[PDB]
């Protein structure tokens, strides 16, 4: 499921595309997993030792993050595109 | 209070020595389970080759069916019955059974020298594979 | 196939 | 009564998004095979046995009047969940779910329409085959043809409908700042909880 | 891969096929989906099976079931099959022999562990469909001895019986020797032990 | 029994009488083409059923490693020794525990019964 | 066992091993040629053929062994397909000389043409009581 199943489902999910005016699209394209981390009260990443969740009634979980690409079309034959890496 | 603190003196068990029948009793099971598979064989060979012939108001499978079962049967109280006889006075089996305070003689049978036919539904094992019970036997096998 | 991340390229945005 | 069997005891389909079920040939011919010959060429394979036939021929009978790939088409529209009041709709409609709903594994492409009726055409076979008594019936609790959704299939299933509201969620984002005229930001358009 | 290897061999699309040609042929099902058909099963199935047992192009969870008397060939390769892993015999012989038990022996510092034993290709795993089409035996020592023939066409051999039984009925000592319900009760029970 | 189809539509051809002649004619509704029946017979049903076996058999089923085996049979086409047994285990192949025979030599489907 | 089969539920599709829509349209010939030395024995006098019977031929066979069991014989079937349907159904049947017990059903001289036979047929087999 992890890594397969969520690429191939962010994958084939459609693409957004959406006007009023300005067209703009966006696209998903690769998928990261991080190691299980706590963010602490000041918000320092750890990791997270399953016995801690345990103990403090945490969640034993990873974040996950994907690459955005942003292509927006102004009606003027151009199109800008910026790649947000790792959301 | 009188029995049981009788019982102290005289005392009650049950062992695997209750269960266990001498060599003549289990040759004569065998014998019987050997005969019993014997004639279920001809019966199968009788109706492979169209000479069964079915009863008034049932079917060949039914008539088959019933044939086999009602020799399965007396294959099975046969030698529950040879077991029972080969029962001891001291054996606890037949001390609990006869006084009724538990089990039966079907229990003294099945411990001792068959436990007989296993039934789903009121009929025999049925082939859930592809004509076949497991994948251990060969399609269209009726034997016991 | 999904890329694994190691702790230290993980930017400190989850706190701002 | 005394002519519902006299041509005979018939095949229906009932399909997803159909509030009716409909002829089988009737399916066919939406498909795009008008010919019976073609259509009973994709159910029959031997020509040969006239057991088939005569177990196909009041399905043909019951959809002889439609004869022709539109005509069957509005006949699926007319019976659906949403009727088209118009016959453009009703055929568009009975397309779009022949195109996607019908047998999606087969292929959703158009071109695929060939293997969905071969496959529709093995659907029946069987059927008739379970009809003339020459293949037992497939038994419910056989644990062959059962599946077993461990935590990576559920997870999936679970997964597909979240990205769904959350791609839905930065869709009304998106949207609500575009209408009015200006741009946003991607981070805060992505409700993270959604997921979490 | 599989179509692909099946496309390379001479399986035919159903977009090239006249429907004259599907009576005399076997129809090919991937993952329920009717690919296209193929005239001779047999050799097919033998190279099938040739390409599993080696961990070629397809891989050991892929089950594929030939239903002679329907003339078909269904290969299934989606999740939730359950399987399990069974010995395979030719002509009579378990392809096990005493050297992958030596092997074996020496698991620790020879690196030779269970996965080689599969890519040997003694031992695959069989699915609950598949089990249909195969011919059992229960254990090598008796059931496929030479004797007054009960059946000479042996596809597998169990590895032991014994593990029929999941977890909680596997504690059981002696269990062949109960009444079946009180194996489910102590299957229960020992969910409840302390321990 | 027989089907006949249309030579310009390819649609089903109904029975039809021509009364002005007396001839039963196999036509093509919707498309007014019109052929000599000759088969003389419009429907039938075997109720008894008694239909064979060895037609609906699979010569390929002499591959069947889970099939039984004998030898007490000789194959009447090729004298080969070997051959499966098994019985139809169908419906219209009504109760009968019969055995239906395959010859196990390759190129020899032989079919018979006993 | 008489009176069993006297109040035991025998309907015509138990007896009959098979049935055939011919189309036969010169009642005098027959398309099978075992059928046209009996149906002449029928023919000789005329039996409402002098007008145009339909020139649809239904022809049942029925089983020997049924017909034995249940004590059934070959006029009282004809008499109770004459009873259910009157004079509508001109019925003769073989005379009781062999296995092969063949009965002719056509419509009435006086008379769809064609299915409506078979409306018949599938009435009659399962509805009919012998
Ligand atoms: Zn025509
Ligand atoms: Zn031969």
């Amino acid at each position: 499921f992890i890594q397969m199943s969520v690429q191939r489902i962010v994958e084939d999910a459609p693409p957004i595309d959406l006007q009023a005016p300005p067209r703009y699209l966006l696209k998903f394209e690769q998928i990261y997993l991080s190691k299980p981390t706590h963010w602490e009260r000041d918000g320092a990443p750890s990791p997270m030792m399953p016995n801690e969740a345990r103990l403090r009634n945490l969640t034993y979980s990873a974040p996950l993050y994907v690459d955005i690409t942003k292509t927006v079309i102004k009606e003027g034959e151009e199109q800008l595109q910026t790649q947000h890496q790792k959301t | 209070t009188v029995i049981n603190n009788w019982l102290l003196i005289e005392g009650h068990t049950i062992g695997i020595g209750d269960s266990i029948a001498d060599s003549k009793t289990y040759q004569d099971i065998q014998n019987t389970i050997k005969k019993a598979k014997q004639d279920v064989i001809e019966v199968i060979e009788k109706a492979h080759n169209n000479e069964l012939e079915p009863t008034p108001g049932n079917t060949l499978r039914q008539t088959f069916e019933n044939q086999v079962n009602r020799i399965l049967n007396d294959a099975r109280d046969k030698t529950g019955s040879s077991a029972q006889k080969s029962l001891s006075e001291y054996n606890n089996f037949k001390s609990m059974v006869v006084s009724g305070a538990k089990g039966s003689k079907i229990n003294i049978s099945q411990v001792i020298a068959v436990v007989g036919q296993q039934n789903v539904e009121g009929k025999r094992i049925p082939f859930g594979f592809k004509h076949r019970t497991l994948p251990h036997f060969i399609k269209d096998d009726y034997g016991p | 196939g999904v890329k694994l991340l190691d702790i230290s390229e993980l930017d400190m945005v989850g706190a701002g | 009564g005394a002519k519902k069997s006299a041509i005979g005891q018939r095949i229906v389909a009932t399909l997803p998004y159909i509030k009716q079920e409909v002829p089988i040939i009737i399916v066919f011919r939406a498909l795009g095979f008008v010919s019976d010959r073609d259509i009973l060429e994709h159910i029959i394979y031997d020509f040969e046995d006239p057991e088939m036939m005569e177990m196909v021929k009041p399905s043909l009978d019951e959809a002889f009047v439609i004869q022709e790939q539109n005509v069957a088409l509005n006949f699926i529209g007319s019976r659906g969940a949403k009727p088209g009041v118009t016959k453009e709709k009703r055929i568009k409609y009975a397309k779009e779910v022949l195109q996607k709903e019908m047998l999606p594994h087969v292929g959703v492409s158009d071109f695929c329409e060939t293997k969905k009726a071969y496959f529709l055409g093995y659907m029946v076979h069987r059927l008739l085959l379970a009809a003339l008594g020459r293949r037992e019936l497939d038994d419910r609790d056989h644990y062959g043809n059962k599946r077993l959704d461990l935590a990576g299939p559920l997870l999936a299933f679970l997964f597909r409908g979240m990205f769904k509201n959350l791609l839905k969620e930065v869709r009304i984002y998106a949207q609500k700042f575009i209408d009015r005229g200006k741009d946003f930001n991607l981070e805060l358009a992505i409700k993270t909880r959604i997921i979490s | 891969p599989i179509l692909e290897f099946l496309e390379e061999w001479s399986m035919e699309n159903l977009e090239e096929i006249s429907p004259a040609a599907i009576a005399d042929a076997t129809k090919i099902f991937v993952n329920g989906c009717w690919v296209g058909i193929h005239k001779d099963p047999e050799q097919l199935m033998n190279t099938l099976r040739k390409l599993r047992r080696q961990m070629d192009i397809i891989v050991s969870e892929v089950s594929m079931i030939r239903d002679i008397r329907e003339r078909e060939i269904r290969i299934y390769t989606d999740a939730g099959r359950i399987c399990r892993p069974l010995l395979i015999v030719e002509k009579q012989k378990l392809l096990l022999k005493k050297r992958h038990i030596d092997q074996l022996k020496e698991r620790e510092y020879n690196n030779y562990s269970w996965q080689d034993l599969v890519a040997s290709g003694v031992v695959e795993y069989i699915d609950t469909l598949e089990e249909e089409t195969v011919m059992l035996a229960m254990t090598p020592d008796d059931l496929q001895e030479k004797e007054v023939a009960y059946c000479s066409t042996y596809t597998h051999c169990e590895i032991h019986p014994s593990m029929i039984l999941g977890v909680c009925a596997s504690i059981i000592p002696f269990p062949d020797h109960n009444q079946s319900p009180r194996n489910t009760y102590q299957s229960a029970m020992g969910k409840q032990a302390m321990g | 029994v027989g089907i006949r189809f249309c030579q310009e539509c390819n649609n089903m051809l109904y029975p039809k009488e021509d009364k002005e002649n007396r001839i039963l004619l196999y036509a093509c509704r919707n498309c007014d083409y019109q052929q000599e029946a000759d088969n003389s017979c419009i429907y039938v049903n075997k109720i008894t059923h008694e239909v064979d076996e060895l037609t609906q058999i699979i010569a390929d089923v002499s591959q069947d490693p889970t099939l039984p085996r004998t030898e007490d049979h000789p194959c009447q086409k090729c004298g080969h020794k070997e051959a499966v047994f098994f019985q139809s285990h169908s419906a219209r192949a009504e109760d009968a525990m019969r055995l239906y025979y395959v010859c196990t030599a390759p190129h020899c489907g032989h079919r018979w019964t006993e | 066992k008489d009176i069993l089969c006297r109040l035991e539920h025998t309907t015509l599709r138990k007896v009959t091993a098979n049935t055939a829509i011919y189309y036969d349209p010169n009642p005098q010939s027959t398309v099978v040629a075992e059928d046209q030395e009996w149906v002449n024995v029928y023919y000789e006098m005329p039996d409402f053929d002098v007008a145009r019977i339909s020139p649809w031929l239904l022809r049942v066979e029925l089983d020997r062994k049924h017909m034995t069991d249940r004590k059934l014989t070959m006029e009282q079937i004809a008499e109770k397909i004459n009873a259910g349907f009157g004079d509508d159904l001109n019925c003769i049947f073989n005379d009781d000389n062999a296995e092969k017990l063949v009965l002719r059903i056509r419509i009435m001289n006086s008379d769809d043409d064609d299915v409506f036979l078979r409306c018949i047929e599938s009435n009659m087999l399962t509805d009919m009581t012998l």
